[PDB]
């Protein structure tokens, strides 16, 4: 936890809809946007911490 | 109508989730007690 990667992702198009499709996730949290309307918004220098 | 376990984290008025959002929601504006209680002892596919 201390020791965690952030990788920077831009100039990609996704599917933003398998992110949350994917069953194996144990449970899937969004705080800031509406979790079915990802794929509309334009982001900004995306983070990847794990 | 019974779910696998993993029910309040999906059954609640304005709440998404796979089985909830592809099965039934229920209303914004929704006024309902909802019960719940394990039926196992009810191997049984």
């Amino acid at each position: 936890v201390y020791a965690w990667n952030r990788k920077r992702i831009s100039n990609c198009v996704a599917d933003y809809s398998v992110l949350y499709n994917s069953a194996s996730f144990s449970t899937f949290k969004c705080y800031g946007v509406s979790p079915t309307k990802l794929n509309d918004l334009c982001f900004t220098n995306v983070y990847a911490d794990s | 109508f019974v779910i696998r376990g993993d029910e309040v984290r999906q059954i609640a008025p304005g709440q998404t989730g796979k089985i909830a959002d592809y099965n039934y929601k229920l209303p914004d504006d929704f006024t309902g007690c909802v019960i719940a209680w394990n039926s196992n002892n009810l191997g049984n596919y």
